[PDB]
């Protein structure tokens, strides 16, 4: 992730909609940043696609 | 209240990456765009690849040589990684001429030079050579698109020559960004950004001319309809 | 996509009239799929937030994102108004267009589970 | 005989999850991760 | 490694203005896909057309309330103004607003409003209303010209106090469908079959909309020439 974001691009709107997705399953927390939630769920294995 | 031509920005390192960004887009048109292009770009663009190979004393693809460390699947195999360039689009083909004896290590560096012929990745890995080993090869090298293996074409020079899997598009990878950008009073607007890694064979942008120019040729092709007729 | 959303951030508050219940969800005070009250009656956000002349309509808004399949909402359907998801509108229109007949379609499917 | 990897061919892993290929797509056609990289293998939760 | 291979040919099935099928084929290895799914987007959200983004009607306050001397209520009322297809004869013109006023005994179609000047209705015998003895209608209907689908909420525009959002449902096509079936030429067998399938509310033809949206995706990959 750190390298996209040296790379000068930030949370896609496809990433955004799963996120909201992932938050009404409860995967992430509400509240959290985009990346925060990102993270979430790459620590259960899970990744956009 | 009808949004109009977007900005384009260029952004390109060296002659294998780039970036291309238009902004700003109606709502849904950064998926619009970017995914066909990134399916013609994974698939469509045509290329360079190596088509065959002759070793001499080698009679087929299962043999290993004296003095040479790698068996001929493995010289196959680095050789099928050789990044050919062609300058004059005319050129079909091109037989690369390798004569090299040991002990060193042989590598793509090492071809004979061939008018308007760039080996995009000198420092590339062939063989490795032995005192006493020796190596003679001819390598045939062709333009085309997509991926052709050995056994579809069947590609051979002389009677001990191995046809080689070809994978011809010159396009590693292809990534698009979607970010939320705003024009004025409007928002939700697509901010549409191609990443394009290539091998140097052509440059990101060659891909993204020649994808849309394909994509739009394609479109052409609803410019002539005709009746169904089922009764 | 036949599976409807059931959220607890409403979790039942009371309300007058439906515009209240919208104001309270626009503050974010009300998921929209919380089942609330209004007028008495027990009902969600979703049902009164967004009302679909037809399933063209409501598919249609599920295109543009502005809704979910899952989501529960007010559409009308063969002459009726319903409470249900898009999804199930879908499920719906499936079997009735793979069986070429409307009327059947509608006795042999369970829209409600 | 080189023999590539084609329909019907059986994999398996360590853990006795086995299946026959039924489906090569182009890379185009594969899920990917945002950065661009394309999955090389689909399985199916349903056999967990 | 030789590849040459003709274009393939468009076929067309059209009934009426309201549906049409279009067949492309055949289409190199994932080209159906490749085409079908910008179409598909390009023709749900941008395609131009009319919408009914407002209405007033007397001595109502809001969406939910009634009215009495009238058998549907507000909420039916605007549905149905929601299913009004309303073609606008001149490319000038952007908003109208239709006026209504009916009572007695009647059944009150959409041939019933009032003619403007180049707005032609294609479902004049859509029902808006019935009203009963002493039942009174007076409303008037914002009409405006756009793209795709826009919530109540998020326009929310209102010519008086008593002026109800309509949810906007701009886009003449109602659904767009399409199939890629695997077809053969010759010895290539991976060749793509595609199936495109748009149902439309009349005011603009399937062609008509396939054409627009082919033409706007064109146009977009134009916006790669100049940096
Ligand atoms: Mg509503
Ligand atoms: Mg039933
Ligand atoms: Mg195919």
């Amino acid at each position: 992730f750190g390298k996209r974001k040296g790379e000068g691009f930030g949370v896609d709107k496809r990433e955004v909609e799963v996120l909201r997705r992932a938050e009404k399953l409860g995967l992430v927390t509400p509240g959290k940043t985009p990346e925060e939630q990102l993270k979430e769920l790459f620590l259960q294995g899970k990744v956009v696609l | 209240s009808k949004l109009k031509a977007p900005v384009f920005t260029v952004r390109t390192q060296g002659r294998e990456y780039g970036e291309f960004v238009l902004e700003p887009l109606e709502r849904g048109f950064g998926v619009t765009l970017g995914n066909p292009l990134r399916r013609i770009l994974l698939s469509s663009i045509p290329g360079t690849a190596v088509t065959s190979v002759y070793i001499e004393d080698v009679l087929h693809e299962f043999s290993t040589i004296p003095g040479v460390k790698e068996d001929v699947v493995e010289i196959i195999l680095n050789l099928k990684e050789l990044v050919v360039r062609f300058l004059n689009p005319s050129l079909q083909t091109v037989t690369l001429l390798l004569k090299a004896e040991g002990p060193k290590e042989v590598k793509a560096r090492d071809f004979l030079p061939v008018a308007d012929v760039e080996i995009m990745n000198p420092d590339l890995h062939i063989a490795t050579l032995e005192e006493g080993g020796r190596l003679n090869m001819e390598v045939r090298v062709d333009r085309g698109v997509g991926y052709v293996p050995a056994e579809k074409h069947g590609i051979k020079d002389r009677i001990n020559a191995i046809p080689v899997d070809a994978v011809f598009s010159p396009v590693r990878r292809v990534a698009f960004q979607v970010e939320d950008t705003r024009l004025g009073q409007r928002t939700d607007l697509d901010k549409l950004t191609l990443r394009i890694w290539t091998d140097g064979s052509v440059t990101p942008l060659e891909a993204l001319n020649q994808a849309v120019e394909i994509l739009r040729e394609h479109l052409t092709y609803f410019s002539n309809p005709q009746a169904a007729a089922v009764a | 996509i036949t599976q409807v959303r059931k959220e607890k951030k409403g979790a039942g508050l009371e309300f007058a009239t439906p515009e209240e219940a919208l104001a309270a969800h626009e503050r974010g005070e009300v998921a929209l799929n919380a089942p609330i009250k209004v007028a008495g009656r027990e009902t969600s956000v979703g049902r009164l937030k967004y009302v679909f002349a037809n399933p063209d309509e409501a598919l249609l808004a599920v295109a543009h994102g502005i809704v979910d399949l899952q989501d529960v909402v007010t559409v009308r359907y063969m002459g009726k108004r319903l409470e249900t998801s898009p999804g199930r509108i879908l499920f719906a229109r499936i079997v009735a267009e793979a069986v070429e007949d409307e009327k059947v379609a509608w006795e042999l499917i369970q829209l409600d589970v | 005989q080189k023999r590539k990897l084609q329909v019907g061919d059986k994999l398996a892993n360590r853990h006795g999850n086995k299946g026959v290929v039924a489906k090569i797509l182009p890379v185009e056609d594969m899920p990917h991760l945002p950065d661009g990289t394309p999955v090389d293998v689909i399985l199916n939760p349903l056999g967990v």
